[PDB]
């Protein structure tokens, strides 16, 4: 992708461009990616804000206890709310997209799907088919999948392909802008914050507080920030 | 050849400054022994050197935050949080004894000829690359894995990968060295480096004196401590 | 060896041969290379075998599920459920009088060397796990020896395993190392949440505390000698 919109060009004040093909993959790579995961999150958080709380937590769904979805949902914004889940519910949904990345950025897997170099090199963003041969033979047969699993996406042109990754970039970009954006107006900031928004983590950055084993940390006070 | 090979890797190290020799310890015969074993020696020194002081760099940032093994062992006895200077100051004196006879024990496998000449090479004086560990294939008793490459994943690597892994090594060195110096000048004067003026405390016992300060003499074992 | 790098993939398509450690290499007694491989191979089967016979013992031993039968050795002694009286199957061992674990331990040392030994191997016709041969074969307890005969042998009493597929037998062998490596897993995990109950997401208040020593077989309360003074410093 030289550039999607005309006026802009090639905005590259660090000079990571012009690198090795790999660094340069990688680079696409973590664009591509953080601008996806930013935008599933600013979904997510708008979801959340506006109320979205399920009808769920029965039949000892907190480990014998029954804590209500609403009771973890009555903590005030998407961060509050991140920072009321047990910890084996975090730990487990963390331990899901990590496998989702393994799977991600498994090379045999990839190569078995018809793919380049790993680690999201060589047609970046592609996530491995989990599906046919050579790919979870113990059970699982995993009848839906991880891109298009409705097939809503059977028939695409290559042209139509490339210009729907643009526009994935460009809106990608936006939102590694916007979720970014939204994060710090919990956290006071930005322009027009309005909206109540609650308010806002330690950093956001903390990821798993109240755990044991290695969560004894009372470094979460200062570092400037 | 020699002083070829030492013009070339200080070109290599940095092309602006090239090669600085202002003492000419490059031309002294350090012990009546040509030119080629003393800048192997030379060049096997500041590597030396380097390494040590990138990983007690390392060590200086983990004690000086805190970062124990655990239980049992030699951490139990070290306060939590004394500074870096002070964590080789309460573990038990056999701890230190013990510490520093594998190092020497280090030392003396990457220097005994029968380790060298096992996989095929030289001393760096007398014409072996300056800085390489013989991996550990004549130890009697066999070894599980080695010591420059513990998992072998480096075993790819090209020659010239090698050599600019080398100079990096050399320049980060060191950098290192003059960043530990550093540290521990501002541990005993204060006002030299004003960056660490501060943040390290002042101690008051001798750097360059291993067993000054000594540890206790405490026995951590258990099963079976008949050495009570 | 160089055939376990095809194993490797068999048990697993997506990872190979996986050794950070490149044990493989490790020639730890000086043998053949093929003896080393031959030996983590046996080991790495009978580490197996053993976890998933732990981990069905302490399934079936951790809810109130006890024989019916005495253990007492003549009009008094434990009643085979005052072992499950004791707390979940860790103080249940240390419990066993003295001659019951001695017994078992030397029950385990016989078939061991009855495994080991090249006679008996070679009589079934294979050969030591090392100097070739097939890991994890336990050889005929009827054709080696033990002058009165014995009803059954150890792998496959019953004889429902006759005639089998070879396929079929490469499969379950594949399935056993694969069940033998998460059994492992299981009972280490059921192990270090006797010990320490901050351990694992699962398995939260489910576990006997065991105030003693997983790795310690013989207890404070038998009359071997040292044993007490074994015991007089515990640890973590
Ligand atoms: C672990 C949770 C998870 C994650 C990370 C994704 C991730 C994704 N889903 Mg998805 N999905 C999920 C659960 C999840 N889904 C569940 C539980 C359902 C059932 C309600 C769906 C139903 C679903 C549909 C119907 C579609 C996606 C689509 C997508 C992609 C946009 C993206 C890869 C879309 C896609 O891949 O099309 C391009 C799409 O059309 N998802
Ligand atoms: C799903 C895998 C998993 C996860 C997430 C953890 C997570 C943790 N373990 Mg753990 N553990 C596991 C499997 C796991 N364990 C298994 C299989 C074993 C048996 C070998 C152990 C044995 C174990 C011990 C012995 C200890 C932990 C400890 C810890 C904590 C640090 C943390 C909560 C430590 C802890 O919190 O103790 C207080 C600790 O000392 N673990
Ligand atoms: C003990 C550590 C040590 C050792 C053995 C070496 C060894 C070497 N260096 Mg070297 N170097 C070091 C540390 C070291 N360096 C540090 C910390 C820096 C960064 C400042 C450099 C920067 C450097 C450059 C830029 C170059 C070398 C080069 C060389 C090689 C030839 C020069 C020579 O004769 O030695 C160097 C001289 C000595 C080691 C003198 C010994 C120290 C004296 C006796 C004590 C002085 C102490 C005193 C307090 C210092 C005051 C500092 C200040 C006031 C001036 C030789 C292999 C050349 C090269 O690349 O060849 C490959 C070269 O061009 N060095
Ligand atoms: C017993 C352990 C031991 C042994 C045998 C060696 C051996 C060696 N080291 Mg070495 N080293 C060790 C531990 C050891 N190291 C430790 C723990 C460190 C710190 C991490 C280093 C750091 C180090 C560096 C940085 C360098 C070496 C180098 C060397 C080599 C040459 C050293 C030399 O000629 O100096 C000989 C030194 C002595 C004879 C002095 C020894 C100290 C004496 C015994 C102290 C006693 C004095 C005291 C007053 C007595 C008290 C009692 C009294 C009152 C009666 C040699 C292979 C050099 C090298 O390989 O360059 C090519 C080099 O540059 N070493
Ligand atoms: C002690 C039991 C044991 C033994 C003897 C073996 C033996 C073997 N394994 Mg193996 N394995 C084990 C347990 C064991 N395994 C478990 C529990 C798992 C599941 C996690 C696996 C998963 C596994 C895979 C996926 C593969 C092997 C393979 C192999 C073979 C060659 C590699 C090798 O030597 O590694 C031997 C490793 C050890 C002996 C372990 C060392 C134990 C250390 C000394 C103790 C402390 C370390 C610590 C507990 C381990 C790290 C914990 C980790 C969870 C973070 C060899 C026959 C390869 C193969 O199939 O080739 C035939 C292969 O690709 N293993
Ligand atoms: C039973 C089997 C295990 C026993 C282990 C043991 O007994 O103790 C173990 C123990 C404590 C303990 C115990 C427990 C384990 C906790 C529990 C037990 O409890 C019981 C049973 O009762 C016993 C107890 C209390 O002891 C602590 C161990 C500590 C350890 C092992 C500390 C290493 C420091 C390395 C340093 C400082 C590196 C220096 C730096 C070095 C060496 C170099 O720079 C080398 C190098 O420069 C050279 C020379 C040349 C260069 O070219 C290359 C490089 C740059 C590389
Ligand atoms: C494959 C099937 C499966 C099993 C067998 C388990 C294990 C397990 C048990 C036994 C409980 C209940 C224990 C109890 O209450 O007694 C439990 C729970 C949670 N889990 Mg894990 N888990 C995920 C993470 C998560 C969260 C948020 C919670 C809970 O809230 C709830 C919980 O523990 O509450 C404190 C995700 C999301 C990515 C998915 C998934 O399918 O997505 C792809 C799964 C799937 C499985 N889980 N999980
Ligand atoms: C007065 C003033 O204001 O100035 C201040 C400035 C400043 C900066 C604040 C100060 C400082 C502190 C300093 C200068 C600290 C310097 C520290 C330094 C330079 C520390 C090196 C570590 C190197 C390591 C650990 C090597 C790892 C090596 C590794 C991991 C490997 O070998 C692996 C590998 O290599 C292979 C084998 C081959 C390749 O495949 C590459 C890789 C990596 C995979 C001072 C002192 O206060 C002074
Ligand atoms: C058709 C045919 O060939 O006939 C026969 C012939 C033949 C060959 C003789 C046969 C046989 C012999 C037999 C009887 C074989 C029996 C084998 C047996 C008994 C196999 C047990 C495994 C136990 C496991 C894996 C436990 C896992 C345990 C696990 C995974 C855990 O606990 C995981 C977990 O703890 C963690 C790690 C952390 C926690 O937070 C979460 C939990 C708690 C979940 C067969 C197979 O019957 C077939
Ligand atoms: C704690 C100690 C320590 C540190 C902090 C450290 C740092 C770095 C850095 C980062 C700054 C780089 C980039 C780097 C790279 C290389 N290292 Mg070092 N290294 C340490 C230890 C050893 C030992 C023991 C050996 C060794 C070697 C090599 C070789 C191989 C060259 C070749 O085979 O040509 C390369 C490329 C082996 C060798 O032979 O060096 C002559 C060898 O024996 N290294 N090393
Ligand atoms: C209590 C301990 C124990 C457990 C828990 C256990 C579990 C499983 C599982 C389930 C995960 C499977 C699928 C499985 C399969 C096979 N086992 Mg077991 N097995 C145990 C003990 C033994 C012994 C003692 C022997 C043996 C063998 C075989 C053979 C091959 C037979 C043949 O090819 O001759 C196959 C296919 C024999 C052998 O290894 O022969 C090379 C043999 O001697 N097994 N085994």
């Amino acid at each position: 992708a030289k550039k999607l919109n005309p006026t802009v060009g090639l905005w590259d004040p660090l000079g990571i461009a012009e690198t090795s093909p790999e660094t340069i993959g990688w680079f696409r790579h973590a664009e591509i990616k953080h601008g996806r995961v930013a935008m599933a999150a600013f979904v997510g958080y708008c979801v959340q804000s506006n109320g979205i709380h399920f009808p769920w937590n029965i039949q000892g769904w907190q480990g014998t206890p029954v804590v209500s979805f609403a009771d973890i949902a009555a903590a005030g914004g998407p961060a509050d709310q991140w920072d009321a889940l047990s910890t084996p519910a975090k730990l487990q949904i963390l331990g899901v997209i990590g496998f989702l990345e393994m799977w991600s950025e498994t090379s045999v897997v990839l190569k078995a799907d018809g793919q380049e170099h790993y680690v999201r090199g060589g047609k970046p963003g592609y996530f491995p088919k989990l599906s046919r041969s050579d790919e979870m033979a113990f059970p699982h047969p995993v009848p839906l999948n991880l891109w298009d699993p409705f097939g809503f996406t059977s028939k695409m042109t290559p042209e139509r392909k490339e210009k729907a990754l643009l526009a994935e970039v460009n809106n990608g970009r936006l939102a590694m802008i916007g979720i970014f954006g939204m994060i710090s107006a919990s956290k006071g900031l930005q322009v027009p914050g309005l909206d109540t928004v609650g308010i806002k983590p330690y950093a956001g950055e903390v990821m798993a507080p109240f755990a044991a084993g290695d969560a004894s940390l009372p470094f979460v006070s200062g570092m400037l920030e | 050849s020699a002083k070829a090979d030492l013009e070339a890797f200080a070109k290599e190290c940095n092309p602006v400054v090239g090669y600085w020799d202002p003492l000419g310890l490059a031309d002294l015969p350090l012990w009546g022994q040509d030119q080629d074993a003393v800048i192997g020696w030379l060049r096997h020194s500041e590597i030396k050197h380097g390494r040590i002081a990138m990983a007690g760099f390392v060590g200086y940032i983990a004690h000086a935050n805190g970062f124990r093994f655990g239980g049992i062992g030699p951490q139990n006895v070290v306060p939590e949080g004394a500074s870096a200077p002070e964590v080789w100051d309460s573990i038990p004196f056999l701890a230190k004894l013990q510490i520093i006879g594998a190092i020497g024990v280090l030392e003396h496998i990457s220097e005994d000829k029968n380790f060298l000449a096992a996989d095929g090479m030289k001393h760096y004086m007398r014409g072996g690359k300056p800085g390489y560990f013989p991996t550990f294939s004549a130890n009697v008793h066999p070894m599980p894995l080695n010591l420059f490459d513990p998992f072998k994943w480096s075993k790819n690597a090209s020659p010239e990968k090698k050599a600019k892994g080398l100079v990096t090594e050399t320049n980060n060195g060191r950098l290192a060295m003059l960043g530990l110096f550093g540290f521990l000048s501002e541990s005993k004067i204060p006002g030299s480096v004003p960056a660490l003026s501060g943040i390290i405390p002042s101690y008051d016992g001798d750097y360059m004196q291993p067993f000054l300060p000594t540890g206790p003499d405490t026995s951590l074992w258990t099963i079976g401590n008949l050495w009570a | 060896k160089a055939e376990l790098e095809s194993l490797a993939g068999k048990l697993n398509p997506v990872i190979g041969y996986w050794d950070p450690l490149n044990l493989a290499d490790y020639d730890q007694w000086s043998q053949g290379q093929e003896a080393a491989i031959g030996f983590l191979r046996h080991a790495e089967i009978k580490h197996g075998r053993v976890a998933m016979a732990a981990f069905v013992g302490y399934i079936v031993q951790s809810n109130g599920i006890c024989w019916p039968w005495a253990l007492t050795g003549g009009p008094n002694g434990v009643m085979h459920s005052d072992i499950l009286a004791a707390g979940g199957p860790a103080d249940q061992w240390d419990a066993l009088p003295t001659a019951s674990k001695l017994q078992i331990l030397l029950f385990v040392g016989g078939l061991e060397l009855w495994s080991e030994n090249s006679y008996v191997l070679g009589l079934s016709g294979e050969k030591h796990y090392m100097r070739g041969g097939k890991p994890g074969f336990f050889p005929s307890i009827k054709k080696g020896g033990i002058p009165h005969p014995v009803p059954f042998d150890l792998f496959d009493p019953f004889g429902l395993s006759k005639n089998a597929s070879p396929e079929k037998k490469a499969k379950g062998l594949l399935a056993e190392i694969n069940n033998g490596r998460l059994a492992m897993l299981g009972i280490m995990a059921f192990v270090s949440e006797s010990k320490v109950p901050g351990s694992v997401p699962a398995l939260a208040g489910k576990i006997a505390p065991y105030s003693g020593e997983v790795m310690a077989p013989f207890a404070a309360s038998d009359n071997l000698p040292f044993v007490a003074d074994m015991l007089k410093s515990p640890l973590f």
